[PDB]
């Protein structure tokens, strides 16, 4: 341990945004944290992100607003951001900063856990080869998720995402045929959001499984890029200290990207698209990638990192990078939404990278995967006749297009359809999905083949 | 497809929304033919 | 021999008292000795790259100056490894640490030095015999798919002066002695070379080889070579990770590395996982793949700066066995991560950016590696002949190709494999484009084409042709809504569909798509294509007539033909074996012909 | 802007060196 | 004769990407020549790109990697890259910096010039005249080149401007009522092209008039800074001192540009449009001018350079400038391109200034400047039939907007596409121009006189 | 008597080709001569100025192009005009300038074609369709405007 006396220091050279410069600093270290007092009392903290010579440039987590000159009063730590953890902390909450919120004590450490965490050595990750039912067709069936799997739900603002996420908690099991640690970690987001989850929770009879981490609209905006951290570290030693299997969810990751972004610009750092930093994807990959299995463990991590889509553009950065690290994503809309159809859950965007693997003979039933992909057909060119017959009118099609759009309406009402206390077994799914093909002959279904049809498509 | 696929240019932004200042008119001057002829067509649905 | 530590902005660290120190030196930073190099020098001061994690250095740290340059170990022991990006074995780590974490300064050697290798000279030297570089004076039996052969490394030439009989050694013993000019060299089976300096070769050649894919489409319309370089510019879900691990699961490249650069940690896993798994008959007998291939590991969330060692390294492996006379088809899963390490650090160290924050230097960066593909006449006296494929994906924000990286790409590779996101949502998997795809190689391939097959050729010219007229006339049929379709137009659109649906697109996770041999591929199409000028002729000569034959009049009465048209997919190469696909394929031509003489 | 405003900084950085 | 010896330093200052920093130095020469040894041996050469009191700023061309800031030593010529130049230059092969490849011999230094361009005096330019008939339609008809003149080919990645190159080289000559000697510098050119050219010389005969500069995309990027006025120096000397006739072929001056960049970046220069430096324009027109005919002299300089233009665009920097100051271009498309159409060449974006003048009664046809404009006007008026017709279909034409499809689907495949192994002479041509321009009746043909149409249209 | 300046030469003569030349043009006027002066382009002194203002490194506006572009412009364009002479003979020339800007396109965001418009008072632009139809002289019509119409009415 550190057994040297930590240093105070009355050296702030100056400020300038959201850093505080110090000089005269005795051997500074990289990344490590400073714990500074403002002439009025109030403390705060904050991290160097910087060090050249005696100089230090520490980000101050609650802001600089009143920070001094001759008066601020700082010391540091001798170490980087360890965080406690423990396994009681399920069940309770805390603010963004890693402090208990709800008047229980602070945190009785098991041991000290570094917030930047470890790569995990590719040669021991296991690849996922459970699946989770979630009890929402328009998941379980079209786009299945993993135990490991990283599937966050792409969302825009004023659309249900945040019951869904809710929903999945409570009804989220094994198609084996299990309590799952769950990490909420509300950042960026009202009273009223946070109450809801805190209050489903509750509701659900899961609280004391439950670890929340708030952060809320009024908060400081530099703890909102840590709070993802401090719940993926907790997540960790659950997972891979105690081989509980634990599912972490973060609220608007778009909050993160804002927090961000503004960091990237105080520092002046290289910008990529719509101004956020050019090392965006690198940062995001760092929260990201604290998931899945370990092999010779019996723990695991989930993660939905929900994120809001600014002005519904799939393209934003924050959906485009989150796209590219995460196994595909289940993305609702606002077509859905605005005809009252709930869950809103958009399949043709969508994608689960791992659905190969966890479907089929041995995991649920051996033509899930044929359904599947006749049905995303079936879909899409519901779409593309609609398309067409907006101009055309009906009269234009046939027999061969009035079919799609049979299934097309039949599909969204009966498969997508469900309501936020629906849980429908994959089996019960993929009988549904039958159904709205059977809507065609045999001879269309051509992603499906005869060796599955036959058996299947006469019932 | 879904864009003209003209690089972005001030150049492009101009003839863009010169491009759809015309097919605003076109629609425009179509649907007024489609409303002459619906009112006829009705005046002669009626005769 | 030591620096200090003068300051830290994140993956750039500025040490002092370097004065003697040159760029791209290798340097040890931190007690912890971490891996970093020189990319700036200031006076006294240098600005190091540091490839791990640099959290927890201090100012005043010990920095050590290493003579040697970034460099890669080549010798045996590689195959059927994975390593990380700067070749620190993982397999080695997590035997040694017991930690599932890779922990930061651990020096571990590429290479093991207690296997003990069987050794077998080549038995046509002798003491006194004059070697040069590149010369196999023996070979080791890695295992029993690869040969791996014991070069004398370039820049180094002599007299034979003792050479080790047959027998089991290691890499730390002494296999050949040499001697130049008074000054003697011993040489083990490992050999260091600069990882950023393009190992040396008698002559690059032109590729006139198909490099062969286990695709329908990315081979038939738009082939690529062995020693050849493709790009894969895919946005996020359009499958160019699939189309990679195909390429390597299945393919006639006798040596894969894979560098997974910024890649998502689950996807080196599924190779790790599924790769042992597959079979490849050797003479008779079943083998796994993984003998034959080696793959690096560097994800998305390790250090940022390892990602262009990454990319350097896994060439450099490449180019090692392209000079034993093997062929090498490496594919790097990112390109787009290594420039955004270009990025990345440009910016720390506070470089002018040129277009959208890349760096200037970008393309010249780019162009040096690919430029290190090809298939070349080996250096060395044994006569081999090598190549190198380079396969690498692009990862354009948005599927927007306009980005540096993939407009410097296009103008550097040969071979294009545009992949359409709006492909992917439908599933159409592999989602290529096929009409903003290109290969240069095609008058290459076409002496190749002429002398194996002949019938390919014309049947790959007429495809294109249906699919562009099939764009062209969508493009106003969408305004029209098919009222002025001409008879002859809609078997166009109709065959179209009929070659997007059952020939462009196949479900790599099942049994019979999982590979797709070439005589599949060019077998099914005749049949496609041969229906396609049936069907066109029999409109062609009865439109005029007193009863043409309209797309409902075939459609009705073939409707037999164009269900099995769509079934010769389902035909299980592994289980029905080339006998039956070929006179089932030629069942399929009959009843065309047949059904067509009764209807006209 | 963002060039601009680095060449702006580099400005007034070899402006304090020099005195 | 400098008979002076040579200051070697020790004295580097700092290395920063291409740019090496000396000081000490006494009296530094702008744009002198500094030899490196490397601690290893290995000797570089760079040019000097400003200088300052004490200090210079070095450009190597062959790079900086191995140089330390301690023992290099740099030696300095004294004086500016002069050049040394024979008229035995031809048949030899070059690489970027102007040293042998070829297992030759070092040239012989007949006699040295400053690389950096001798300014022509405009009162003794003569006026190109005499048509080269390069035997591709789309050149000789429409947009012929002068002898002396200035037409670069714009392309984009993939298209086969390599081929079109290498046709005029080995197709160039005179229209009649000897011969070109080739200089060609390769700029960032791959392996595949390298020997796409040097064998297409072999195999025609023609390697007894060609001098190859080849830097290769495998090369130094800093050299071929140089390589550009290398070559364009050993032309200036063979067509203004030894009288003969020169084609210079550069192969790309778009990796010339990103050269510049590399370098404009390095010295933290203000940019201007897409990062390159704000003097592009002067550095490409100390090369581009390089051409044409002195007084006194029979020799001249024709250039044909070649530009990929990134994004497929033509208002990128690159080829903006260079249209600013070349007179005229190519312009290799990729819609042709995709349609199977060789050569792929867009004859309405692209013009020849010259072609006014070099053309008509006396050089080449009493009717070549009518039937040329009339075949533009005709291919730009089915163009727009074509856009119109894509929106109102093939029903919604009239009998003129047929004729000018017609028009447009037959001089494409008749008149553009020739094959790159037949040429047709500038008669040839214009003949089956009259059988593209005989499709309209004479009343539409209405961008040439009467007395014209009268004498050839009804032939 | 004209003044020769290509492309290659210096960047500093570029930028003064322009002012020789109207200095010549004005030296005329005093005689009471009526002159015209004719440009090649003026968006090539434009770009003279532009790789000055940063070879100077000094901060530009739009394009690149110095924020005082338009002074430059202006300075050069209100050199003209009908005017009495100075000396005893009562003497009255003229200068007309004809400018030439040089489209990069039918934009007129261009800085130096806005800047252009802002002085001059007879704008001859020159449309690109017609061009392309190779009807000559190729004048839009509809974009071009002259503003001396009330002064040549008497
Ligand atoms: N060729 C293919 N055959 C079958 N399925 C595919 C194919 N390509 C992609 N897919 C499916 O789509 C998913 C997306 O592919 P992936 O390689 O992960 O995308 P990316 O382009 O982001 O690398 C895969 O996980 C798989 O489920």
């Amino acid at each position: 341990y550190l057994s040297q006396p930590r240093l105070t220091y009355k050296t702030v050279s100056g400020v300038n945004g959201p850093l505080v410069i110090l000089d005269h600093v005795k051997f500074p270290r990289y990344a490590e944290i400073v714990h500074l007092t403002l002439p009025d009392g109030t403390k705060r903290s904050g991290q160097v992100l910087e060090v050249s010579g005696s100089k230090a440039v520490v980000q101050v987590f609650e802001g600089t607003s009143g920070i001094d000159a001759k008066k601020t009063s700082c010391e540091f730590t001798g170490d980087i951001l360890r965080t406690p953890v423990s396994e009681d902390m399920l069940g309770r909450v805390f603010n963004g900063s890693g402090k208990p919120i709800d008047r229980g004590p602070v945190v009785l450490a098991e041991d000290f856990l570094d917030i930047m965490g470890q790569p995990i050595n590719p040669q021991c990750r296991i690849y996922p080869e459970e699946m989770i039912q979630t009890g929402i067709s328009a998941i379980d069936g079209m786009n299945s998720i993993a135990r490991g799997q990283k599937i966050p739900i792409f969302s825009a603002a004023g659309l249900p995402h945040n019951e869904i996420a809710a929903q999945i908690c409570r009804q989220a099991g094994l198609v084996k045929k299990e309590n799952f640690a769950i990490v909420f970690a509300a950042m960026g987001v009202n009273m009223e959001t946070a109450r809801f989850f805190k209050s489903d929770f509750e509701e659900n009879g899961s609280m004391d499984n439950v670890c929340l981490f708030l952060n809320l609209a009024n908060d400081p905006t530099i703890e909102r890029i840590i709070t993802p951290r401090l719940a993926l570290t907790t997540a960790e030693f659950l997972a891979y200290q105690c081989e509980k299997h634990v599912l972490v969810i973060l609220t608007d990751m778009s909050s993160y990207a804002e927090a961000l972004r503004e960091v990237s610009a105080a520092r002046e750092e290289v910008p990529g698209r719509r101004g956020f930093p050019g090392y965006m994807y690198t940062d995001l990959a760092t929260i990201y990638e604290r998931a899945g299995r370990v092999e010779g463990r019996n723990g695991s991590i989930t993660q939905i990192p929900i994120l809001t889509m600014p002005n519904d553009d799939i393209t934003h950065p924050i959906p485009d990078l989150t796209g590219y690290i995460t196994e595909g994503q289940i993305y609702v809309d606002r077509q859905l939404h605005n005809r009252q159809i709930y869950p809103p859950i958009n399949v043709l965007p969508s994608l689960s990278r791992l659905m190969k693997s966890a479907i089929g003979e041995g995991m649920t039933r051996k033509d899930h995967a044929d359904v599947s992909n006749q049905l995303y057909a079936c879909y899409a060119i519901g779409k593309d006749v609609q398309a067409m017959k907006a101009v055309v009118g009906e009269e234009a099609l046939t027999s061969d297009d009035l079919l799609y759009l049979e299934f097309l309406q039949k599909f969204e009402k009966n498969f997508i359809t469900q309501g936020p206390y629906e849980n429908r077994t994959v089996y019960e799914t993929l009988d549904i999905g039958w159904q709205l093909l059977r809507i065609f002959p045999k001879e269309m279904l051509k992603r499906i083949p005869q060796s599955t049809l036959s058996e299947f498509y006469p019932r | 497809k879904d864009r003209i696929e003209i690089f972005p240019s001030r150049m492009a932004q101009t003839i863009m929304k010169a491009r759809l200042k015309g097919a605003q008119t076109g629609r425009n001057l179509l649907k007024k033919k489609s409303d002459a002829l619906t009112l006829r067509f009705r005046q002669i649905l009626k005769k | 021999t030591f620096g200090y530590v003068h300051g830290v902005s994140g993956p750039v660290v500025t040490a002092c008292d370097m004065a003697g120190a040159a760029m791209y030196e290798l340097v040890r930073v931190g007690h912890s000795e971490l891996v970093g190099e020189i990319i700036r020098l200031e006076g006294d001061m240098a600005t190091i790259q540091v490839y791990e994690e640099t959290s927890g250095v201090s100012v005043g740290d010990p920095v050590l100056r290493t003579g040697k340059p970034l460099s890669v170990e080549l010798g045996p022991g590689i195959m059927g490894a994975i390593f990380d990006g700067i070749q620190r074995p993982l397999s080695d780590i997590s035997s040694q640490t017991q930690s599932i974490y890779i922990p930061r300064g651990v020096n571990v050697s590429a290479l093991s030095r207690d296997i003990k290798w069987e050794f077998i000279p080549s038995k046509n030297l002798r003491v006194g015999s004059h070697i040069t570089g590149g010369d196999i004076y023996g070979i080791v039996n890695e295992n029993s798919l690869i040969k791996h052969k014991i070069m004398l490394p370039p820049r180094s030439r002599g007299s034979v002066t003792y050479i080790a009989p047959p027998g089991n050694y290691d890499a730390s013993d002494v296999v050949l002695e040499l001697e130049f000019e008074g000054v003697k060299e011993k040489l083990s089976m490992v050999q260091v070379w600069p990882v950023r300096q393009v190992r040396p070769v008698t002559e690059k050649l032109p590729a006139n080889h198909p490099l062969l894919t286990g695709q329908r489409v990315l081979d038939a319309l738009f082939p690529c070579v062995q020693g050849g370089t493709t790009a894969i510019p895919g946005a996020f879900g359009c499958g160019k990770t699939v189309i990679s691990q195909s390429l390597s699961k299945y393919s006639n490249s006798d040596v894969i590395i894979y560098v997974g650069c910024g890649e998502r940690g689950n996807e080196m896993s599924e190779v790790l996982r599924d790769f042992p798994e597959l079979t490849m008959e050797v003479d008779g007998k079943v083998e796994s793949i993984m003998k034959r291939t080696a793959l690096v590991a560097n994800t998305s969330n390790m250090p940022v700066a390892a990602r262009e060692a990454s990319i350097y390294t896994g060439i450099t492996l490449s180019e090692y066995f392209r000079d034993m006379g093997y062929h090498v088809s490496m594919m790097a899963d990112s390109t787009s991560r290594w420039a955004e390490a270009l990025r990345e650090i440009s910016g720390r160290l506070a470089e002018m950016p040129a277009d959208s924050g890349y760096p200037a230097y970008l393309g010249a960066r780019l162009a040096s590696f690919y430029e290190r593909a090809g298939r070349v006449k080996c250096l060395g006296n044994p006569e081999r002949e090598g190549s190198v494929s380079i396969v690498g994906a692009v990862s354009p924000p948005g599927g927007d190709f306009s980005d540096p990286v993939t407009s410097a790409t296009l103008g550097i590779v040969q071979v294009f494999w545009g992949l359409d996101k709006k492909l992917a949502q439908r599933k159409h998997f592999p989602s290529v484009n096929w009409l903003i795809s290109y290969s240069k190689y095609m008058r290459a391939l076409d002496e190749y084409y002429d002398k194996h097959f002949t019938e390919f050729v014309p049947l790959r010219t007429k495809a294109k042709e249906i699919l562009q007229e099939e764009e062209d006339l969508a493009e106003i049929v969408q305004l029209v809504g098919k009222a002025s379709l001409a008879e002859t137009d809609k078997i166009t659109l109709e065959v179209a569909k009929l070659i997007k649906d059952d020939f462009l697109q196949q479900n790599g996770y099942t049994p019979y798509d999982r590979f797709c041999p070439f005589y599949k591929t060019v077998g099914m199409l005749s049949n496609m294509i041969s229906f396609y000028d049936m069907a066109r002729r029999a409109v062609e000569t009865t439109a005029q007539s007193d009863n043409k034959i309209t797309w409902s009049i075939i459609r009705e009465h073939m409707g037999e033909i164009l269900y099995k048209l769509s079934s010769m997919k389902f035909k299980d190469p592994v289980k029905d074996g080339e006998a039956k696909i070929k006179a089932d394929y030629a069942q399929l031509l009959e009843d065309m012909q047949n059904a067509f003489r009764s209807l006209e | 802007f963002y060039r601009l405003k680095k060449i702006q900084e580099k400005k007034k950085i070899i402006k304090e060196k020099s005195e």
